[PDB]
């Protein structure tokens, strides 16, 4: 164990000293270490890492963490539960994001109005309804015997 | 079908909405008009076990059908001709509903014909 | 068992040969008989009708 | 063990890549490559095949069988 | 449930048109077949789907066998790019997969004759709508396409493997399994269908053009994708298309759902639910 | 997977590495060997015309310029080797990896079941155990009093010890335990 | 930039280990040192078999509704094996042309 | 031959 | 069969004689015969020995009909022995209620199997009685609560009549 | 049953036989110790292709950084040895 | 014929404009990162491959990366009025939400009930 | 309504055989693949039987085989709709199981 507090993490850094420690502590450089910036929520001397998930990591380099993709001593992202390989990826694609998105929501879109239009333009053959006996089956589909229904006529043609 | 491009693109006025077919009285050209016969009768349906929608004016076919594989049950490719039989009826059935379909239309063109006239 | 080559063609055996012309041979086989048969696989068997060569009198309109 | 072939003998002659070679020359290019490329349309891979010779394989035979069992179906009724 | 079963089996066909891998190509095959159970459920023809059901059945099963034997023999290798002349080295396998493919397609008395046709009949003499009968009619011709792709890209053309023969073929136990199931996708849509009673009765009296509309489009989409791998052949890059690669990356579902439902749930879960 | 990267990439590397990038989704995208082989001749003729430059922001602005066509034209769905990162069968025999040190929770009854073996781990143990302090020594005299030190190791410079940091590698498991 | 020497002895110093572990990752010969037709079918299907139906029958028989069938779809033209029950066939069936 | 060790855990307890 | 068709009523089956119109055995009527032979004989000689063995060893048992307590409507208020077996004899009362909806609900469930697809008109009776058991139900024992009691389901009662009773003035 | 087992001896004569297809060089002058650019006269571009060729000869991929340090056929030899846990 | 990166699909390394106008400010830093990765890693094999180790390897940055999340939260929270906000919206507004959602509910169908167009058709147990 | 039930219960038994079979220390003395094969292709036969069955007289049976709980007018009880449905695609999925094991103690060997 023996974590003590001057390696845990604690309140914002607010002076170049207090930075330069934050950034010894979690192993970083100096201009690379920049903390949260007191938006409220308890992000303390914690570091803003540049925010990408773990699948852009190098797969063909072995880490120390392998199924993680992280060394051992390397500051660990505050949403790495997030941007583990099990989760939400944000890796580079061959098309962009908006134009995906467009392209999704056009299709969908596109789709949807011409179910509409194929449903106001339905699709049929030229027949009459189908004729069934017997009142239109009216004990068959269930009825009183004690009230006589309106007779309905399928006439031959 | 043609018959959706002349609905859809000519006019829908004298083509028939398949919803409300027939929408003229049926005894109208006819001046006598015989009732469509229906062999099967309730009680044998029923106990043929025939389900509500195949029980239409082919029943007799299709109970014949039935009786067919029921009795010969090994070598099921031997009821061929009841198969065939009540197929027939069923497109005798189908050519009805066509024939009613066609009435159906002519006779919105004579409407239509008559309230030119008028 | 069949020894591995390194850029010709593998030695085929007789087995899978003769099994695969079997099975290509029984599904064209009964492609054809069945064809033969029932030739459902066109028009159906019940010329289907067209209504505008059915009589005004058979479908019962009144003239004017 | 394994044993290899003469590698002198792929050669690029009569070949898809002998019309890649010439496209190539005709640029003024040349290509490495085709030799180790060349074996996968020498002998054993050199006939070329067809989508008809593909569906229509055991056709011949199951045609035979068709003819056999309509000579049968005659014979008997 | 009919809009629903069109849209997928449009979309699936779509998404299976352009892939590479055996397993992805079929799989969208297959949700395309489900789609189209699906329309027949959204017409009232329950026992057609069924129907289908069991004929799909034996198909998807005698297929990803047939693909299983081509990865085991190519050694773990999945994507059509890297495998050809499949005809010539694995006849039994290809013969199989030439089998499943047509009975797949609707190759006439197979099984697949005795369900997916009846679907179409009772799709196009229905009173339900247009344009998911338009597009039921295009992911059939579509099935034919990528069947057509598969059995070109993989059976055809010359080989892409590794030089390394190692096809192990004459395993009963690889042999056995895919014969049966062989057996199944030729003669038990015919043993089945002559022998189920007679429920949701059908409609036969049509015109031709919707009679053999099927087989048409199924010739028609073999046809058409024949002539598109031939123009692969052709020696020339061609410009790439934004609809190929809608279709190679799955419509984008899956990378923008699957990137901006699990972001936005985990991001809310954590920064209110736990630490605000 | 074998060297640790440094810490930036060269001009020469760069070049390389999107000249492999390219003819693979090149093969992607035309399948057939014959016009793979074609287009691979064309790409490999534009790296030739654009090789001799002597001028380091021309190349360094040809070099973005091709990367930016790279990706504006790669192929979304690239031929990825099976047993690599991306591909089928990645990380397919990780489940069957054990890493060899639950040979020492095994029971007697286990390890009497395999006896040379385990008198063979024995012998590598002590092995182990007596060269990790020749190992630390070495380590802490290699040159690296302040600043530029890089992740490569040293090997076994004096005879009959071993090379540092060994074990972790040389024992590590086999890529198809199966 | 291939390999310095550095690198280059340190793999092949790592590589002469490795091909001695792996080589002794082999397994000697002793090692591992261990401390009809239809029978399957009479064992593994008749006793099941009865056991099964002897929960079948009596204990599901004996019970009111456990057990429910169909009507057996009862034709016009057969004998009702219950009580003499013979039903009468159908109309004399006017369309006889297919 | 060319038997390997397969290295798996204490599955004795 | 210790249930009776009094309570769980089945119509007599009407199976049809067959009829081997074709040439070809049936292997239902050789695999029935065989299995007869093979599984039902000595399952059926197995339970007569075990039937025998009841026979020697016969005991028996019997039902406990419980008489009936005076009820919550006729003694006082705040005397908790009344309350107490009025309380007891109502919750007696409503598990026999429901197992008598449970009846109806197997009678019902038989019906529509055994009816198949004539279901919807044969079941007339059945559908019936199980609706007109579902209203008294829903009557006597519908909206108490989790802490159902004689006492509310008299409450109910009362509010029901006094409805009824004031409906029935116009 | 598949997937034969490969030795130093098949990796050694596998890598030879795709140099010796390069038809770039070697006009029976390859040895298993001959360098790239040293004593073969080639560049990177070369190397890069030569990866290349092994790779799609063996069926797995080098990572960049180790094929960029591979610069001999026996080095070549050494690698596919390393990764594929030959002579067990 | 650009490629657009968002918080999700970020910016490809052979995109990013800052790959190729490089500094020696930026190559010094990257050395210095390579050495900091190269000294963590050295540390991490020694204590790795130590054979004399009996237990695993601490990871103190997990151990920061644990504490961070759950203790360190409250003693560096601070009230603002935008986190005030936040907290009243999301800890009230889905409740007073699912409240007006029960209640008009809850009262559509007891109106309903008492004044009888709903029928309980065969809801015996609820 | 004996032979029927009994071949529905025959099925869910000897598919229910070799998962004991694994619960009961004997797999290192079998070939277990082998073993749970024969036992798909017996339950597939088996329920051909009643494929047979239902061809001839379509009786679509009720089955109950168990009672669970009873909770206030609500029977929770096994039950088994032996139906149209059920009973082909019992035997569909059964044939191609029996396909896919084989298949499986082919492909899955060095596992
Ligand atoms: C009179 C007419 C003018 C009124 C007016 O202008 O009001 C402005 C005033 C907001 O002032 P402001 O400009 O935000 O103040 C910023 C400071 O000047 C500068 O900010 P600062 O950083 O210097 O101050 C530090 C911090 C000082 O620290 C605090 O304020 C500590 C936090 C106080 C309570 C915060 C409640 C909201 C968070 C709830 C979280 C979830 C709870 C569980 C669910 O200040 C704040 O957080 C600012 C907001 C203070 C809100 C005070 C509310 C008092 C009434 C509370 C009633 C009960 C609420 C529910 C309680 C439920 C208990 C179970 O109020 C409103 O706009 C709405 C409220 C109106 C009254 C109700
Ligand atoms: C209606 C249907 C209702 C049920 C529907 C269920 C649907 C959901 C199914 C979820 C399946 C989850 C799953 O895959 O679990 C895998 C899990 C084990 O699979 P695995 O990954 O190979 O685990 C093996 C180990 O990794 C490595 O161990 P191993 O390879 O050496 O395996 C040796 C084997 C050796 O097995 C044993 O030693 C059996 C231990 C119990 C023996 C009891 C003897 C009683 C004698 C009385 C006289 O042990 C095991 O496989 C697991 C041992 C623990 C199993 C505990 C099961 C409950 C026992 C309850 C006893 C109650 C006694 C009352 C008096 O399986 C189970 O938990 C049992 C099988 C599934 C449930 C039973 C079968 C279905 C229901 C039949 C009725
Ligand atoms: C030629 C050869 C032919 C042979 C034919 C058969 C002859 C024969 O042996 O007849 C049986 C013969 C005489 O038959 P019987 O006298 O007519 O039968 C009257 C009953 O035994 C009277 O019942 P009992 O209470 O006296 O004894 C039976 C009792 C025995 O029970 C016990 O003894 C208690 C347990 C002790 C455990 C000790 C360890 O079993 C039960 O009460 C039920 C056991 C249920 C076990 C399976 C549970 C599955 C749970 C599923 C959960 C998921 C549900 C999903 C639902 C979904 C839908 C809502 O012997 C027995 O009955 C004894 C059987 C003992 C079985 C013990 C193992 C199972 C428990
Ligand atoms: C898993 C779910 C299994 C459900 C079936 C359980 C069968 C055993 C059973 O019900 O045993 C209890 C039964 C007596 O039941 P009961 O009549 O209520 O007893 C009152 C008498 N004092 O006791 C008996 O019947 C005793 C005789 C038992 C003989 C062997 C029974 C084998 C049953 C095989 C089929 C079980 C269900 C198969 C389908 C399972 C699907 C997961
Ligand atoms: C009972 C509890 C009542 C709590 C009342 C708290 C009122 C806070 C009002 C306020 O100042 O809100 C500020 C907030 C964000 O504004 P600010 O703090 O400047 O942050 C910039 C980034 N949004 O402003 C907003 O979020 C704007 C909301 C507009 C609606
Ligand atoms: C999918 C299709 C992808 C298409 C990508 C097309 C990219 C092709 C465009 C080009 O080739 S522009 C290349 C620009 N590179 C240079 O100018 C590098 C020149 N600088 C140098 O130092 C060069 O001499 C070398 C080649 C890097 C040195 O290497 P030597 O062989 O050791």
């Amino acid at each position: 164990f023996h974590m003590t507090k001057d390696m845990l993490p604690g309140s914002y850094p607010r002076t170049p000293e207090e930075r330069a420690a934050a950034a010894k502590k979690y192993n970083m450089r100096v201009e690379d270490y920049e903390p949260y910036p007191d938006d409220g929520m308890g992000y303390g001397d914690y570091p803003m890492l540049p925010n990408r998930s773990q699948h852009e990591r190098d797969p063909w380099y072995q880490w120390d963490h392998s199924e993680l993709r992280m060394n051992w001593g390397e500051p660990i992202h505050w949403d790495l539960d997030m941007y583990i390989r099990n989760r939400v990826d944000t890796s580079p694609t061959p098309v962009s994001w908006d134009v995906m998105c467009k392209h999704l929501f056009g299709f969908v879109a596109f789709m949807v109005f011409m179910f509409w239009v194929g449903h106001v333009f339905p699709s049929y053959q030229p027949v009459g309804p189908k004729q069934y006996p017997y009142n239109n089956l009216y004990l068959e589909r269930g009825g009183d015997p004690t009230k006589e229904p309106e007779p309905v006529v399928h006439y031959d043609i | 079908g043609a018959h959706l491009t002349r609905r859809y693109l000519w006019d829908a006025s004298v083509e028939p909405d398949p919803e409300k077919i027939p929408s003229f009285p049926p005894d109208l050209g006819f001046p006598e008009r015989k009732e469509r016969v229906m062999v099967a009768t309730q009680q044998e349906m029923m106990d043929a076990q025939l389900t509500l929608q195949q029980r239409d004016y082919c029943a007799h076919y299709l109970i014949r059908l039935l009786k067919c594989k029921r009795d010969s049950f090994p070598n099921f490719l031997a009821c061929k001709h009841e198969q065939h039989d009540w197929d027939y009826c069923e497109h005798l059935d189908y050519v009805k509903r066509m024939k009613e379909f066609e009435r159906e239309r002519r006779l919105l063109q004579r409407k239509k014909r008559r309230a030119l006239k008028e | 068992h069949i020894q591995p080559r390194y850029r010709e063609f593998p030695q085929l055996t007789r087995s899978q040969v003769i099994q695969g012309e079997f099975l290509s041979s029984l599904m064209w086989f009964w492609i054809l008989w069945r064809f033969w048969h029932d030739s459902d696989a066109v028009l159906g068997h019940f010329s289907y009708p067209d209504p505008s060569q059915w009589t005004d009198e058979e479908l019962g309109i009144p003239p004017d | 063990k394994m044993e290899l072939p003469d590698y002198r003998q792929w050669k690029i002659e009569g070949t898809p890549l002998e019309t890649v070679q010439k496209k190539l020359a005709a640029r003024g290019l040349r290509d490495p490559w085709a030799r180790n490329e060349a074996w996968r349309y020498m002998g054993g891979f050199a006939g070329n095949i067809t989508f008809p010779s593909v569906i229509l394989k055991g056709f011949k035979w199951g045609f035979a069988a068709f003819v056999v069992a309509l000579g049968a179906e005659y014979f008997l009724d | 449930m009919l809009c629903l079963g069109a849209l997928t089996t449009l979309f699936t066909a779509i998404c299976a048109l352009t892939q590479n891998d055996i397993k992805k190509i079929i799989a969208f095959s297959t949700s395309s077949q489900l789609g189209l159970m699906m329309v027949t459920l959204g017409m009232n023809q329950p026992h057609l789907a069924f129907l289908h059901i069991c004929t799909h059945a034996f198909f998807k099963a005698m297929l990803f066998m047939c693909s299983g034997s081509i990865i085991h023999s190519l050694a773990d290798e999945q994507d059509i790019r890297k495998m050809g002349n499949i005809t010539k080295i694995m006849p039994f396998t290809s013969s199989c997969l030439v089998i499943g493919s047509l009975a797949l397609t609707g190759m006439p008395f197979l099984t697949g004759f005795y369900s997916k046709d009846l679907i179409i009949e009772a799709i196009n003499t229905c009173n339900t709508n247009a344009w998911a009968l338009l597009i039921t009619l295009i992911a059939t011709s579509m099935t034919a396409m990528y069947s057509m792709r598969i059995i070109y890209f993989v059976t055809m053309t010359k080989p892409r493997f590794p030089p390394l023969i190692s096809i192990n073929e004459n395993d009963p136990d690889l042999m056995n399994p895919i014969k049966r199931l062989a057996f199944g996708s030729i003669f038990a849509g015919f043993v089945i269908s002559y022998n189920i009673p007679p429920t949701s009765i059908p409609v036969l009296t049509m015109p031709w053009f919707l009679k053999t509309t099927a087989l048409i489009i199924s010739v028609l989409g073999f046809l058409i994708a024949l002539e598109l791998n031939n123009l692969t052949m052709k020696l020339s890059m061609n410009k790439a298309n934004p609809y190929s690669s809608f279709s190679t990356l799955l419509g984008f579902f899956p990378s923008i759902i699957h990137r901006i439902t699990p972001m936005k749930s985990l991001n809310l879960s954590l920064k209110t639910s736990l630490t605000l | 997977a074998f060297c640790a990267p440094p810490a930036y990439l060269t001009h020469q590397q760069k070049v390389l590495r999107l000249y492999k990038r390219a003819l693979r989704h090149l093969e992607s995208w035309c399948i057939h060997r014959d016009k793979y082989r074609y287009f691979a001749c064309l790409m490999r003729a534009r790296f030739e015309e654009h090789k001799n430059e002597k001028d380091m922001m021309r190349a360094t602005q040809l070099l973005r310029e091709a990367e930016e066509e790279f990706w504006q034209n790669q192929h979304p769905q690239p031929y990825i080797f099976p047993d690599s990162p991306g591909g089928t069968s990645f990380e397919r025999y990780e489940c069957y990896k054990v890493p060899e040190w639950c040979l020492d929770y095994w029971h007697p009854s286990e390890k009497a079941m395999y006896p040379d073996y385990f008198s063979k781990r024995e012998q590598w143990k002590k092995l182990r155990m007596e060269s990790w302090d020749r190992e630390v020594k070495q380590l802490q005299e290699e040159t690296s009093p302040d600043g530029i030190m890089t992740e490569a190791l040293p090997p076994a410079r004096r005879e009959g010890d071993l090379p540092p940091l060994w074990w972790h590698i040389v024992t590590r498991p086999r890529e198809r335990p199966t | 930039s291939g390999y310095t020497p550095d690198e280059k002895l340190r793999l092949q110093q790592l590589r002469e280990l490795r091909r001695r572990w792996l080589k002794d990752q082999e397994l000697s010969p002793r090692e591992p040192v261990l401390p009809r037709s239809s029978l399957f079918a009479v064992s593994h299907v008749l006793i099941p078999m009865w056991f099964v139906h002897y929960y079948v029958k009596y204990h599901m028989a004996t019970k009111p509704y456990t057990i429910v069938s169909s009507k057996p779809r009862i034709f016009p033209g057969d004998t009702i094996l219950e009580t003499g029950e013979v039903i009468p066939p159908m109309r004399d069936f006017p369309d006889q042309h297919h | 031959g060319k038997r390997l060790f397969v290295v798996k855990p204490s599955l004795y307890y | 069969d210790s249930w009776d068709k009094d309570v769980y009523p089945e119509p007599p089956s009407r199976t049809p004689a067959p009829s081997p119109q074709t040439s070809l055995p049936n292997p239902i009527t050789y695999l029935t015969k065989a299995y007869d032979l093979v599984v039902d004989w000595p399952v059926t000689l197995v339970r007569e020995f075990i039937e025998r063995q009841h026979a020697k060893n016969r005991t028996y048992y019997y039902h406990r009909q419980y008489r009936r307590v005076p009820d919550i409507t006729e003694c006082k208020e705040g005397d908790v022995l009344c309350i107490y077996e009025a309380e007891m004899q109502w919750r007696r009362d409503f598990k026999v209620d429901q197992e008598i909806m449970n009846i109806i609900q197997e009678r019902l469930k038989a019906c529509q199997q055994r009816e198949g697809e004539n279901y919807q008109q044969n079941c007339a009776k059945e559908l019936e009685q199980f609706t007109k058991v579902t209203k008294a139900y829903q009557d006597r024992y519908l909206d108490l609560g989790a802490y159902y009691s004689a006492r509310k389901c008299l409450a109910k009662q009362k509010q029901r009549m006094l409805e009824e009773r004031k409906a029935a003035r116009q | 049953s598949d997937a034969p087992p490969l030795t130093l001896d098949g990796i050694k004569d596998r890598v030879l036989y795709v140099l010796k297809l390069y038809d770039k060089i070697d006009p029976e002058k390859l040895s298993v110790n001959s360098h790239f650019m040293k004593d073969l006269g080639l560049d990177s571009l070369d190397q890069v292709e030569i990866i290349m060729a092994m790779e799609d000869e063996f069926g797995f991929e080098i990572p960049d950084i180790d094929a960029e340090k591979l610069m001999c056929p026996q080095e070549i030899v050494d690698y596919i040895a390393d990764k594929k846990d030959v002579y067990e | 014929s650009k490629y657009k990166p968002a918080p999700l699909a970020t910016l490809p390394s052979t995109l990013d404009p800052a790959e190729y106008d490089v500094s020696p400010e930026t190559r010094r830093a990257q050395v210095e990162r390579l050495s900091i990765r190269a000294r963590l890693k050295r540390e991490y094999l020694l204590q790795y491959n130590d054979p004399k180790r009996v237990s695993h390897i601490e990871d103190p940055a997990l151990i920061r990366w644990t504490y961070a999340r759950s203790a360190n939260i409250y003693p560096n929270f601070r009230p603002t009025p935008k986190n005030s906000l936040l907290g009243a919206v999301a800890g009230f507004g889905p409740l007073i939400f699912w409240y007006y959602v029960f209640k008009t509910d809850r009262d559509r169908k007891e109106r309903l009930i008492q004044e009888g167009k709903l029928d309980r058709k065969f809801n015996i147990s609820y | 309504m004996n032979i029927f039930t009994t071949s529905i219960l025959l099925i869910f038994i000897l598919l229910l055989s070799p998962i004991l079979i694994s619960m009961s220390n004997l797999i290192k003395h079998i070939n277990f693949p082998l073993y749970t094969t024969t036992s798909i292709k017996f339950s597939f036969i088996i329920s051909l039987l009643p494929l047979l069955m239902f061809f001839h007289n379509n009786m679509e049976y009720m089955i109950t085989t168990w009672h669970w709980v009873t909770m206030n007018s609500m029977e929770l009880k096994m039950s088994f709709k032996t139906d149209f449905f059920s009973i082909l695609f019992t035997s569909v999925a059964l044939f191609v199981t029996w396909s896919i094991m084989q298949f499986s103690s082919w492909y899955m060997h060095s596992d």
